[PDB]
């Protein structure tokens, strides 16, 4: 391949009954977990001197659905270049050609402590909460500007280091429901980027109080807890709900007013409570956006409009393509080949 | 913002 990177030396090892063939660069691999779509080892990146997560995708081209999902994840990870968002440090295959291309490895930021983990051994100050939520919204302004929706924000998807610096991880490539917006939990209407703002509101409330905000046990129990705080849907929102059955169910509920959040959160920063009221609006079209939230006075000590960048536009037209397995595979291989590592 | 302990 014209002007491609030199192929590193690979070495083979079996780890949890899985063959891993990775460049010499990655040393001291040790298993961290396994999902349905791949398994993850922590490793020492001898090129950067950092510990990294190396994900080997599990049979990435098994079907059309899996092959397209593999391409979607690689396209997503290659696009995102932001301090508060997971970035692709490396992607490699041991294959020297498309004909032997079978395995895909993704190298990213190693999840040490997530947000749940950091509260288990300390009490966060309001300064800590301000900075953590600011970084989530700064990352979200970036991904939303490219028309990317995370879809599954929760504390276990937010990595935090010892400097209280945060990265958004584990994007939804399309479990607890406590952080999910009501309009997607019951499929009331289409996914909008406003669903990520709802999740931030749930996360922030939990960081401020130490209690999960809506810890329901099923979808109905959860909806009733949500509606108790934010009120039943008004007539404007009911018009936007597409399923008639969902509308009839909502209209069957005893009407409830929105609660006064200041009563619910006595002792919390009033600017924090004001921001929460703007994030946990039931109508998604009235929720504050990530860009607007960064300008809220709650973040006055961190907000810098010259240091809150937006993303390049992200071409998602591939999503409407209907291709053979080997075509998605060939597209994925092209993206592995075209990958340019980040500097340093 | 200062510093956090690792669990």
């Amino acid at each position: 391949v014209h002007m491609s990177q030199e192929r590193p030396t690979f070495y083979r090892q079996e780890l949890n009954k899985t063959i891993w063939e990775v460049p010499e660069r990655y040393q001291n691999l040790s298993p961290v977990g396994s999902g349905a779509y791949g398994s993850v080892c922590a490793a020492f990146d001898t090129k950067t001197g950092h510990r990294v997560a190396v994900k080997k995708l599990s049979r990435p081209f098994q079907s059309i659905i899996h092959a397209k999902r593999t391409y979607r994840e690689l396209r997503l990870l290659k696009h995102m270049k932001h301090e508060n968002v997971i970035g692709l440090l490396d992607v490699f295959t041991p294959a020297r050609s498309l004909e032997e291309f079978n395995d895909v490895y993704l190298v990213t930021h190693l999840m040490g402590a997530d947000l749940n983990n950091i509260v288990k051994c300390q009490k966060l100050t309001d300064d800590h909460v301000q900075f953590l939520i600011y970084q989530i919204l700064r990352g979200l302004k970036y991904i939303h500007s490219a028309d990317i929706i995370h879809r599954d924000l929760k504390p276990s998807n937010l990595a935090v280091n010892e400097d209280c610096e945060l990265k958004i991880l584990d994007f939804g490539l399309a479990a607890t429901r406590w952080y999910r917006a009501p309009e997607i939990m019951l499929n009331w209407m289409h996914y909008n980027q406003t669903v990520d703002i709802w999740s931030v509101g749930c996360i922030m409330a939990e960081l401020l109080t130490g209690r999960t905000l809506f810890p329901g046990t099923d979808h109905i129990d959860q909806l009733k807890l949500i509606l108790r705080l934010v009120g039943t849907p008004g007539a404007e929102l009911l018009k936007k709900i597409s399923s008639e059955s969902a509308r009839n169910y909502i209209q069957s509920l005893a009407q409830m007013p929105k609660m006064n959040f200041a009563n619910v959160f006595i002792g919390a920063n009033p600017l924090a409570v004001d921001l929460l009221e703007k994030m946990l609006v039931l109508d998604s079209d009235k929720r504050i956006t990530a860009a607007q939230a960064l300008a809220h006075a709650y973040f006055a000590q961190y907000h810098d409009p010259d240091d809150e960048p937006v993303a390049d536009p992200y071409d998602q037209s591939f999503e409407s393509r209907d291709l053979l397995i080997d075509e998605w595979k060939s597209l994925t291989y092209d993206e592995v080949i075209s990958f340019v590592p980040p500097p340093l | 913002e200062m510093t956090l302990k690792f669990g």
